[PDB]
């Protein structure tokens, strides 16, 4: 046993798939539109798996035969596990909207996206390299079907294409490396892999063979979550792909793929080289994403940089060694995500306005004055104002990179947040201050994208009166690796 | 060496299948076929020969030699080349590949690069669409020619072909999986185009779908070549599904049992059956015909598997 | 069973090979490491002679990939 | 080879290491047996909610009911595996110092 | 084939024989050499198994010679294998030793 | 003699990667150079399966032949629709 | 002398990444492929070799070549004679282990090859079938039918 | 104390050497006791096996002991280790010496953990030195079901000696307080004398020293005999304001246990004087020599009796006397197990006129010297005092007393392994050096680590019945059931020596 | 792979054979007597997908007495994700 | 630890002692006797730079006999 979690979804993915391809290949049916029948039956498919994982958490361990030669599930897993259904969940709950505007037949297109999940869960407890690829190249094949969904038109197309580009050499360069790695070790597992590179020291002990594949296999990684030194078309893939799709790779397979992160390196490998790049990705994807909010104008891309920019404050946790740091960057992934989706659905909640700039987006002060409040405080949480949760999240990561003694990091992703505030008390400005542009009025959306911004809004203010139990959350994950 | 001993005899046995196909498919119409050229037509083939050779080009284009004038030169070295691993009685194959089956799979999906690029060199839109249509009807009952060799493979231990060939001693796999060897040649007649299978061979449409540029060698290599790989395919239904070189096993005082005999005797059902299956029916279409490989010999050749598998499985009779 | 005998057949005559290549190869061994410690004269050399081990277990010394294929 | 030892294990009385099929599944609790109807109801409840718009209610009920069996009979058999095995709160040990 | 010299051919053909007997020898030195697979540490070992076999020949070379002359021409003509000529076989078993 | 089977190995993969370098105007060329570097990797695994005398490589080169096969199958499937019409 | 002729794989590789015609690309590719399926036999990994002519040599670079006709881009060894009274066949070797030990690894290629199966089919179906040959679809009621053009 | 690193950042890399089985919580351990106390499962702490006699069963359940030897606690101005039973003693002697106070007596093997070998009859060489059993003041003992109580030598005399002579059957020992005496040193002395020679010179070096100890080989007239003496303090030149090369003479750092590994550097350096007692080996010739003695028994081989004459000679050649502190310097057992079975005469102050300290050595050395079948390995004899209620605070009086410990040691490994240790047992059972055909009227007491009236297949009515007539271990019977009902802590040896 | 160079050799000996079959036309006989099929690429991409999985077939083929009823049943689950894929192909109507 | 033939592999036998080691093992440093004994097996690096040495040396000598 063991594997039910998972089996359940795959399981669910082929269940919907055949209920998909059958009914819409129906006459007597009139061919209809499966996509938002497979969604809601699709968001409970994942909402049955998170039930599944969480209830059988002290017996995922099952047996010997699947952790050692498959995939090892531990109490960090879970929590994470859970929490990446939860992400999907929450972003399928505000692509419902887009389904039912767009005219989606696409019932396939549910059906990849649980796909990409049962990846996503397995690139979680996946404990071998083979594993890990296999996994991981699962739930970015799933994705690049998603952001090519738009075939009559070919922004979406062309944006798929060098996604996929970037997808399959971010999995084939991870793919060289556990070659090398394997030629070393003799053995494809984690676990066996920790135990010959425990301490391998590139500096102190020898270690040819293994630091030529832990190079390739570190660089596929950076691709996967759009690290700046990598980053290369992955910004545009955000922006030329509608919003909501946009949103599903922006949360998931970064989660999913830092998740996989810490799992690979810090437990497989022990050498001075892991931390050093993360720590150099840190300041230079913050300082990107800092130039980057300034010089990006459309509200779209801004949000991918400004996600790229978090990234950056999230990287820092890992470059710090300290458990403590690992928790930060913990802390800081649940942020992100909530304010993510938080983003996204706010920008969806401006379905009616077409590609549009910021300061078309502006005189949202005299219409909808609540909204207005609402997309000042998305801004706010990743600028770092001290009341939001992100800034929580990001002291907890300064308080630990200081502890860490990262003062030099620590100073730039501040500078970086400083960077930051100026734009989007300019953005605050722009929304009520100045630059109305035509007291553009806007539209209505679905209870749940609403619900989305309800419970992430009030949960980023009520941060500061409870924040305790996220702290508590994060650092056990990090113990259990 | 000792391959002109197994690609000579195989050129006279294609040279002399065109006669017997002519021959035979003409008795099956009330009718002699080739009978005044040689004794009973015997010397026929070398008259078709001889005329190919001493006709005149159309046009020399002897500039263009690289390009399809040795992609028919491709097409006919691999329905050659599968031929060395097909043992015609113990010991007699010339290579005993421990994976002979997969290499046989492996020639088979270069073949399809044969047709694919024989009919690209010719620069003709009807002709070339015409070779990638044959290329996917080959290639779409390669599947299902997999799945029945997975089939003939779960009763054997190995892909060794003397082997699945001494696998049955006790009884040809031809008698159990009857329903298979239906479908073997019902794909080996797919597979190469000479059948009820042959819309882009309608009589017509072969001549002009295949090349430009004939000079009669490529006209004769390519029925060269359909006629070698006829052989070969059918020198596969019979050592999978009949027993490759195995008698009855009677122990007759009348027969001393030669081997090659027997495994020519068979060889030569499965010929005169690709004859007579190509005289009594009609032909398929190739709408209905990829049709029938995807939805007809995938699913039964599947199935074949899961039973071959199961029925030996619970039983251990692996 | 026919495989069974063969392989039984070959498991039996297998100790007989087996001492034949055992005398064989240790003959080439004491010829190499007689050929060692005169390449190496044993003073500038490997101070110890043959000191293949590397811990406590043999191995046949070495080869390249796959010779048998 | 396989075995069912377990990391974290027996944290609780086993009652039966290794449970047979068709015995944990006769062990359901009334609390399984009402976990495994409310899964498919929900499953069914959204499987026909969801097929209103495009006219498939009944089928899609069908589909949604398939996935429903299939997850709560996953759970209700996590459950009482957890419990006949030494995983969860494992109440129902007067079954065997009773049979 | 000639004198017992050990040929692949009349140790396959024999290894009935060497299997009924010249058994202690064969696991001894098999005992050896899953203890440990060094060639020296029982090289004595390797002897004694030699020893025994090549006796066993020299047995079965002295009596019914033309029969295993036959078998052996067997076991070089189709390389070691059985089936080809159980007649053989059987002529060789059946004569002197079963 | 598993440097030579290697290295060459080796730098076939930095063709593969070269080509991708240079090629990012024409993608035909990328998806060749990317079943390229996927060759050299499972090359790769087979050679340092046969010298390590172990079963692992083979296993996983297995594999990713039949990953990188579904991944060409997709990438010109994606090509071929990239080229809309 | 062979086994130094991979230099045919090595040259070949770099005309790939050097070639504007495509059909030299695709040909080499090709060669590429049928060089390193000659390594793999000399290495003895003969399933390998097989594999790599069938799943490359007359799958992916058939469909290469279909992107490149249409769609024109413009002494002393000491044998250990145990272990040899029976030899596993390369096949034999990876089923002992592919399908029972590591099974998984080989049932998550399976879900690979299920996910290419339906990527073909979304992505290359092409408005063909029922994707849009559903119908044109009307609906008269709320047609305006000559009211408003 | 710390663990040897953590490369993960994290208890994931785990060390521990010995008990590498992993021991759980003791919060957690006990909880397992209690589980065990309500599944009446047999658990027994983890056993080296290095004492013949089954303290630790791999049938019963195993705890780790790692823990208990990690932490460690010695309080000076009490002179007692408060320590929980796992640490082994070798580390427990070590911490002591670095606490400035030295433990009386030793165990005879540094790997076998100090709670263990209070269980198994501890004892020290040493007429006037008493033994390790009385030595520890204080011990804790784990209540069947959850938790411990904590106990005193003066709380509980009888139940202290009740627990100690139960091999740990009757109870489990979670923490051990050992009274640590004043730091004195001792001068190791390693040489060969001739039996007959050395038994009349018995009573001169029991005078001499206090602590005798006899090493008997088979087939060699000259036996190996080591002797410790310990130095008065300040003798020889007075202490003065350097520490180290003032107080040299008096006391100087000495190797302990130092051949850890059985291989040892060939080369030669320093004295350079080759020998196979307190160093492995000095001279790479001597190191083969070494491996000729290993293979071949003393009886077959000539060399090892001209080996014992010339080590006593190189010892001669090289420093005449080793001084080191009295942890530094003990006699270790060697890391190698060989069963050793045999039965202990006690030289008991009433018996002591009517059997001479002379005459007790003679006897048993010429039993040793007539016994039918010779067992290649040295046998120890050594010499232990009473539990004297002045040396720890006890209600219970005991009247003082000496023993002589007896232990012969046969090799376990062997070609045809086993078959040797049937003839040995029986040889031990029936033979001159019998526990019961002929010691049974002598009541000598084995050795709790020795296995009893071997083979126990053999006679198993000796170790129920007859042990309770040669010594009153009666009431630890009643007691072994009375301290556990379940019997949780219960090893197979331990329940025929005490139903 | 001893057996390998046989064919290794065929291939040469068969080229050369074809060129003599080439050059003997070539020397008697002298001065005197659709915008683009893409279910060519489905049937193509399908084609690769089963002869991959016929490729998975072949090892638990050839080893399935050593596999006993759990190799078995493990393929049997990748036959039916096989066979999921394959419905959802003939519903979809890919197979035309 | 199976190999291309199977037969346990290799250096499955130095993985056996390098993890049998690596049990409790007090830290990799210690049991780095039994990983570099398993890498040696694996890649034969050991005997490449003796080898290495016995051929410059046998060549050193040639090569000085050669050059005179
Ligand atoms: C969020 C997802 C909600 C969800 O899927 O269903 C809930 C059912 O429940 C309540 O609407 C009933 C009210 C639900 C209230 C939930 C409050 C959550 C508070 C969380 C704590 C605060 C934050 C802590 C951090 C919402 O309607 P629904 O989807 O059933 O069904 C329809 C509904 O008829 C209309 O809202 C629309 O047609 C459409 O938007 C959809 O909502």
């Amino acid at each position: 046993l063991a594997v039910f979690p998972e089996i359940f979804i795959i399981n669910a993915t082929f269940i919907l798939l055949i209920h998909g391809v059958v009914f819409s290949t129906s006459k007597k049916y009139d061919y209809p539109p499966l996509a938002s029948n497979v969604g809601w039956l699709g968001l409970l498919s994942v909402l049955i798996t998170l039930l599944l994982l969480a209830a059988g958490a002290p017996l995922l361990t099952i047996a010997h035969l699947f952790w050692n030669n498959l995939f090892r599930r531990d109490n960090f897993t879970y929590f994470c596990q859970i929490f990446l259904l939860l992400s999907t969940a929450g972003t399928i709950s505000m692509c419902f909207d887009f389904f039912d505007q767009e005219r989606f037949d696409a019932f396939e297109f549910i059906v990849l996206i649980l796909l990409s999940t049962c990846g996503m869960l397995f690139m979680i407890s996946a404990y071998d390299l083979i594993a890990m690829y296999l996994a991981i190249e699962l739930q970015s094949l799933c994705f690049y079907v998603i952001a090519a969904s738009k075939r009559k038109s070919e922004f979406s197309t062309e944006a798929g294409l060098k996604y996929l580009i970037l997808g399959a050499f971010s999995s084939g360069i991870l793919l060289f490396g556990c070659s090398m790695i394997y030629g070393s070790t003799g053995a494809t597992h984690f676990d066996q892999l920790a135990k010959i590179l425990t301490g391998y020291e590139i500096t102190g002990a020898r270690s040819s063979g293994i630091f030529m594949g832990i190079l390739f296999i570190a660089v596929g990684f950076l691709f996967k979550i759009t690290a700046v030194p990598f980053h290369m078309w992955a910004p545009d893939i955000y922006e030329g792909s509608p919003t909501p799709v946009t949103a599903f790779l922006s949360i998931a397979p970064k989660i999913s793929i830092f998740a996989n992160i810490l799992r690979v390196f810090i437990y497989g490998s022990y050498g001075a080289t892991l931390q050093q790049i993360f720590f150099f990705c840190s300041i230079a994807s913050m300082i990107l994403g800092a130039l980057a909010a300034m010089a990006q104008t459309k509200v779209k891309r801004l949000l991918a940089y400004s996600s790229i920019g978090h990234v950056g404050y999230i990287c820092i946790g890992f470059s710090c060694g300290t458990i403590e740091g690992i928790q930060s960057l913990l802390i800081g992934i649940f942020i992100y995500a909530l304010m993510t989706m938080d983003a996204f659905a706010i920008v969806l909640a401006l379905r009616q306005t077409r590609v549009k700039y910021i300061a078309d987006l502006g005189a949202l002060a005299k219409t909808n004055p609540i909204l207005a409040i609402t997309f000042s405080i998305t801004m706010f949480s990743y600028a770092g104002i001290p009341p939001l949760a992100g800034f929580c999240s990001k002291f907890y990561l300064f308080f630990a990179a200081l502890g860490c003694g990262a003062y030099f990091l620590a100073l730039v992703g501040v500078v970086t947040s400083v960077i930051g505030c100026f734009y989007y008390i300019r953005l605050v400005k722009r929304m009520f201050f100045d630059t109305p542009r035509t007291w553009i009025l806007y539209e209505p959306m679905d209870r749940n994208k609403s619900l989305l911004l309800a419970m992430t809004s009030f949960f980023i203010t009520l941060f500061l009166l409870y924040p305790s139990p996220l702290f508590s959350v994060t650092h056990q994950m990090a113990l259990s690796l | 060496a000792e391959i002109l001993g197994i690609i000579l005899p195989l050129l006279l046995g294609v040279a002399f299948l065109v006669l017997a196909e002519r021959k035979v498919m003409a008795f099956v119409q009330r009718r002699k076929g080739p009978d005044v050229v040689g004794s009973f037509g015997l010397l026929q083939p070398l008259a078709d020969g001889l005329k190919l050779i001493l006709k005149e080009p159309i046009s020399p284009s002897s500039a263009n030699f690289f390009l399809f004038r040795m992609a028919p030169v491709a097409t006919f070295m691999l329905s050659l080349v599968a031929w060395a691993v097909v043992p015609f009685d113990y010991g007699m194959v010339l290579s005993d590949l421990n994976i002979g089956l997969l290499y046989l799979f492996a020639i088979s999906s270069l073949g399809v690069y044969g047709i694919i690029i024989a009919g690209w060199s010719s620069n003709s839109k009807y002709a070339f669409l015409g070779a990638l249509r044959s290329a996917a009807q080959m290639v779409s009952y390669e599947v299902s020619i997999g799945l029945i060799l997975i089939t003939v493979l779960i009763c054997v231990g190995s892909c060794n072909l003397s082997e699945i060939v001494m696998a049955q001693k006790q009884i040809w796999f031809g008698i159990p999986l009857f329903p298979v060897l239906v479908m073997f040649f019902i794909s080996c007649l797919a597979e190469t185009n000479r059948a009820p299978f042959d819309l882009p061979e309608a009589e017509a449409e072969l001549v002009a779908g295949y090349n430009v540029e004939y000079s009669s060698m490529g006209f004769a290599l390519f029925f060269l070549g359909e006629y070698a790989n006829m052989i070969l395919m059918s020198g596969l239904c019979t050592l999978f599904f009949l027993g490759g070189w195995l008698p009855i096993l009677d122990l007759p005082i009348f027969k001393k049992i030669p081997g090659s005999i027997w495994f020519s005797i068979k060889v030569l059902f499965f010929l005169f059956l690709y004859i007579w299956v190509r005289a009594a029916f009609p032909r398929y279409r190739y709408d209905q015909l990829m049709g029938l490989g995807w939805k007809v010999f995938l699913p039964l050749s599947l199935a074949w598997v899961v039973s071959v598998s199961g029925l030996l499985v619970t039983f251990q009779w692996l | 069973a026919l495989k069974e005998e063969k392989y039984a057949a070959r498991r039996t005559i297998l100790p007989i090979l087996q001492a034949e290549e055992d005398e064989r190869f240790v003959s080439e061994w004491k010829k190499y490491l007689e050929y060692e410690a005169d390449v190496m004269k044993d003073v500038p050399g490997w101070k110890v002679g043959e000191n293949v081990y590397n811990s406590g277990r043999w191995m046949p010394p070495a080869t390249g990939e796959l010779r048998p294929d | 080879n396989t075995d069912i030892t377990a990391l974290e294990k027996a944290q609780y009385p086993v009652v039966d290491r290794n449970p047979a099929f068709t015995k944990v599944v006769g062990n359901f609790s009334t609390l399984d047996y009402l976990r495994f109807s409310t899964i498919t109801g929900i499953s069914v409840t959204v499987g026909y909610l969801s097929g209103i718009k495009p006219g498939i209610k009944g089928p899609s009920m069908v589909t949604g009911g398939l996935i429903g069996l299939m997850g709560g009979f996953m759970y209700a058999y996590q459950n009482s595996a957890g419990r006949l095995m030494g995983f969860f709160p494992n109440d129902g040990e007067v079954a065997s110092y009773q049979k | 084939t000639g004198n017992p010299i050990p040929t692949s051919a009349v140790l396959t053909a024999s290894a009935k024989h060497i299997g009924m007997r010249c058994m202690p020898e064969n696991v001894a030195f098999l005992k050896c050499k899953k203890n440990d697979p060094n060639p020296e540490k029982c090289l004595d070992k390797g002897r004694d198994v030699t020893r025994c076999v090549l006796g066993l020949l020299k047995d079965l070379h002295q009596k019914c010679q033309k029969e295993m002359d036959d078998y052996v021409g067997c076991m070089y003509y189709y390389t070691n294998e059985f089936d080809l000529c159980r007649k053989e076989q059987e002529a060789f078993e059946k004569v002197c030793p079963l | 003699d598993l440097i030579k089977y290697f290295t060459f190995s080796m730098i076939i993969f930095i063709l593969g990667i070269w080509g991708i370098l240079l090629n990012r105007r024409n993608i035909l060329i990328m998806l060749m150079s990317i079943e390229l570097m996927l060759l050299a990797v499972n090359s790769n695994f087979l050679v340092f399966s046969v010298s390590l005398d172990d079963m692992m490589g083979q296993v996983f080169a297995l594999l990713v032949l039949t990953v990188a096969a579904a991944e060409s199958a997709i990438g010109l499937a994606i090509f071929v629709i990239t080229f809309r019409v | 002398i062979l086994s130094v002729l991979s230099s045919l794989a090595l040259v070949s590789g770099l005309m790939v990444v050097r070639a504007k015609n495509p059909v030299h690309s695709v040909l080499f590719f090709i060669l590429v492929f049928c060089d390193t399926s000659g390594l793999l036999l000399l290495l003895g990994l003969d399933f390998f070799a097989m594999i790599f002519l069938v799943v490359y040599i007359g799958a992916i670079a058939v469909l290469f070549l279909f992107v490149v006709m249409m769609f024109h881009i413009q002494s002393l060894r000491y044998t250990v004679y145990a272990g040899k009274v029976r030899s596993w066949t390369n096949l034999e070797t990876l089923g002992n282990l592919l399908y029972t030990y590591y099974f998984v690894w080989f049932l998550v290629p399976s879900l690979i090859l299920l996910v290419a199966m339906i990527g073909a089919i979304v992505l290359t179906m092409h408005r063909t079938t029922k994707v849009k040959r559903q119908d044109v679809f009307r609906r008269n009621a709320i047609d305006f039918r000559r009211t408003i053009m | 104390e710390d663990l040897h690193t953590v490369s993960n950042w994290s208890g994931t890399h785990e060390v521990q050497t010995r008990n590498f089985n992993q021991p759980e919580n003791l919060a957690d351990l006990e909880a397992l006791v209690k589980e065990s106390h309500e599944k009446k499962l047999r658990i027994r702490p983890v056993g080296s096996g290095l004492s013949p006699n089954g303290i630790g069963l791999s049938r019963s359940g195993m705890v780790n002991l790692a823990l208990m030897d990690k932490v460690l606690e010695v309080d000076k101005e009490k002179k007692r280790v408060t320590v929980q039973a796992g640490i082994r003693v070798q580390q427990l002697v070590d911490a002591i010496k670095d606490y400035g106070l030295t433990l009386q007596n030793f165990a005879s093997i540094r790997e076998q953990q100090i709670g263990g070998i209070i269980q198994v009859g501890a004892h020290g060489t040493g007429a006037r030195l008493p033994p390790i059993d009385e030595q520890v003041i204080s011990m804790k003992l784990v209540t069947p079901a959850k938790g411990t109580i904590e106990l005193s030598r003066e709380k509980d005399p009888e139940l202290f000696h009740l627990a100690r002579c139960g091999l740990g059957g009757l109870g489990v020992v979670a923490e051990v307080t050992l009274q640590c005496v004043a730091r004195h040193e001792l001068v190791e002395h390693t040489y060969v004398s001739n039996l007959q020679e050395i038994k009349k010179n018995h009573k001169k070096l029991l005078s001499a020293n206090k602590h005798v100890k006899y090493l008997y080989i088979p087939y060699t007239d000259t036996v190996v005999v080591v002797t410790c003496n310990p130095v008065s303090k300040w003798s020889g030149p007075p202490k003065d304001k350097p520490k180290y090369t003032t107080d040299e003479a008096v006391q100087h750092v000495r190797d302990l246990y130092r051949e850890s590994i059985v291989k040892y550097r060939v080369q030669d350096s320093g004295k350079k004087s080759p020998d196979s007692s307190e160093p492995d080996i000095q001279e790479l010739s001597f190191t083969e020599l070494r491996d000729k003695l290993l293979a071949l028994d003393p009886l077959n081989d000539v060399h090892v009796a001209k080996v014992n004459q010339a080590e006593a000679e190189f010892w001669k050649k090289s420093e005449g006397y080793r001084v080191g502190w009295s942890d530094e310097i003990l006699g270790f057992d060697c890391g190698g197990q060989q069963w050793v079975s045999e039965s202990c005469f006690p030289a008991g102050t009433l018996a002591n006129p009517s059997m001479k300290d002379l005459e007790y050595i003679e006897e048993l050395k010429k039993l040793i010297e007539k016994e039918a079948i010779p067992a290649p390995a040295p046998i120890e004899q050594r010499w232990t005092a009473r539990s004297k209620s002045p040396i720890s605070p006890a209600f219970s009086t005991s009247e003082d007393d000496i023993f002589s410990w007896v232990g012969i040691i046969m090799y376990l490994p062997t070609a045809d392994p086993r078959q040797r240790k049937d003839i040995t047992d029986e040889f031990f059972h029936y033979r001159h050096l019998t526990q019961k055909q002929l010691w049974d009227q002598f009541s000598a007491y084995e050795h709790w680590a020795k296995i009893e009236i071997p083979k126990d297949k053999e006679e198993l009515e000796a170790l129920q019945a007859r042990i309770r007539k040669r010594f009153p271990v009666d009431a630890y019977n009643k007691a072994r059931r009375e301290l556990d009902p379940n019997r949780i802590l219960s090893n197979n040896m331990v329940e025929k020596l005490f139903p | 792979m001893l057996e390998f160079a046989p064919i290794f050799i065929y291939l040469v000996i068969s080229l050369l054979v074809s060129l003599i079959l080439l050059g003997v036309p070539f020397l008697f006989a002298s001065n005197s007597s659709s915008r683009f099929d893409i279910r060519f690429y489905l049937v193509s991409i399908l084609f690769l997908i089963f002869d991959l999985e016929v490729t998975f077939f072949f090892p638990w083929a050839v080893s399935l007495n050593k596999i006993d009823l759990f190799g078995f049943w493990s393929m049997m689950a990748f036959l039916f994700i096989l066979t999921i894929g394959f419905l959802y192909e003939w519903k979809r109507g890919a197979l035309d | 630890g199976w190999g291309i033939t199977g037969n346990k592999g290799r250096c499955y036998d130095f993985w056996m002692d390098f993890s049998e080691c690596m049990s409790h093992c007090r830290e990799p440093k210690d049991c780095t006797l039994l990983r570099e004994d398993y890498l040696e097996c694996l890649h034969h690096s050991k005997e490449f730079q003796r080898r290495n040495r016995i051929y410059k040396e046998e060549q050193r000598k040639l090569r000085a006999a050669s050059r005179k």
